[PDB]
């Protein structure tokens, strides 16, 4: 109980708080739980007072819930007050570990093993989570944990959706995120109406990543973004266009200048031949030609690894999204404390 | 350990 500022009480079941690296949801801190008797990883939120920083808390919360996946974080168990009017943070606790694909494509050169391995984790992951009608929407290195064998765990579900055709709201592109160098070229000109598509086109850029240790297409802005996109994958053909509805977006890019593709062998010239092949499908400007994740899994790169016999998906798709725009804070913090129920005494 | 599983025996290391 003492983490550089505020009271991090998660209780005598955890102890031994030592202090981790940032996540998104606020102070992250280490510690031992002395009932499961092993260190555990533990994330302090107090997001009562905004509407999004809730919102985001009871979507990371009701999804990982119900998740049960090996290249999936889960949660271990949650800490909050005993009365609606006493729970003011929200502790959750998780697995431990070791570090996260940013932490490591800035101190190593990965060997085209690792690379195909942890390519093959994020895969087997995406699949479980699509096939759970889910979109997970921010995928990026820093999303990706690792421990000290390889293992890998997708987390961060705070801005995932259902892929509710339904209903899907526009404002996107204007969430605050730490990075949008991962996001897939339609975020930025279609309002809305993305699929599960922009996932992998996030997995292409992390591989892309992987190959040189440098982002693909780190652009300073959304305009920027874009012209990055473009000036690899070349100017979009007529037939491309016809994937943007909106208007002003299309005009926009007809008022671009023409770029010619850079062939993928020239950006990464030490890159295995299959990799490049598979990063072509994932990194295709049109939402509808990208390639899905089950396709991606049979690639011939991935074939030492391939098994479709050891590949779980969800028993149960998410039918419906959540009306949680709608809802002020306080129905939210309610949720959030109905959600959380499962684990007072 | 899912990549033994698979039959890989490469020992991937990390070193961060």
């Amino acid at each position: 109980e003492m983490v550089r500022g505020q009271v991090f009480d998660v209780g005598p079941r955890y102890t031994n708080l030592s202090y981790i690296g940032e996540g998104a949801y606020g102070m992250v801190c280490s510690a031992y739980d002395n009932l499961n008797k092993v260190r555990v990883a533990i994330k302090k939120i107090s997001p009562f007072e905004h509407q999004t920083y809730c919102q985001r808390t009871l979507r990371e919360i009701k999804i990982l819930l119900r998740f049960r996946h090996e290249n999936i974080i889960g949660i271990n168990d949650i800490i909050r007050a005993p009365t609606i009017e006493q729970m003011k943070d929200v502790y959750i606790v998780q697995d431990l570990m070791e570090t996260d694909l940013y932490k490591l494509l800035k101190c190593q050169h990965l060997s085209n093993d690792h690379i195909c391995y942890f390519l093959y984790q994020i895969l087997r992951g995406l699949k479980y989570i699509h096939s759970a009608n889910v979109l997970h929407r921010d995928l990026k290195p820093s999303n990706l944990l690792l421990n000290t064998t390889c293992d890998l765990k997708i987390c961060d579900f705070g801005l995932a959706r259902v892929a509710d055709p339904d209903h899907d709201h526009t404002g996107f592109l204007t969430e605050y995120v730490a990075t949008r160098w991962y996001r897939a070229p339609e975020i930025m000109l279609n309002s809305k109406g993305y699929t599960k598509s922009i996932d992998i086109w996030s997995v292409g850029c992390i591989l892309a990543e992987m190959l040189s240790n440098r982002p693909i297409f780190p652009g300073k802005h959304y305009l920027d973004q874009l012209n990055h996109i473009l000036g690899i994958l070349g100017s979009p053909s007529q037939e491309d266009l016809n994937c943007i509805i909106n208007l002003k977006a299309r005009n926009y890019l007809l008022s671009l200048p023409h770029k010619n593709k850079v062939p993928w062998n020239r950006l990464f010239p030490n890159a295995d031949s299959k990799a490049l092949d598979l990063l072509d499908k994932m990194l295709t400007f049109n939402p509808h030609k990208r390639i899905e994740v089950e396709q991606a899994l049979a690639h011939p790169y991935l074939e030492q690894y391939y098994d479709p016999s050891d590949e779980p998906i969800a028993e149960a798709p998410f039918k419906f999204d959540m009306e949680l725009d709608d809802l002020p804070k306080e129905k939210l913090k309610e949720l959030i404390f109905e959600e959380t129920a499962r684990f007072q005494p | 350990r899912l990549q033994e599983r698979r039959g890989s025996n490469v020992a991937l290391m990390l070193d961060c």
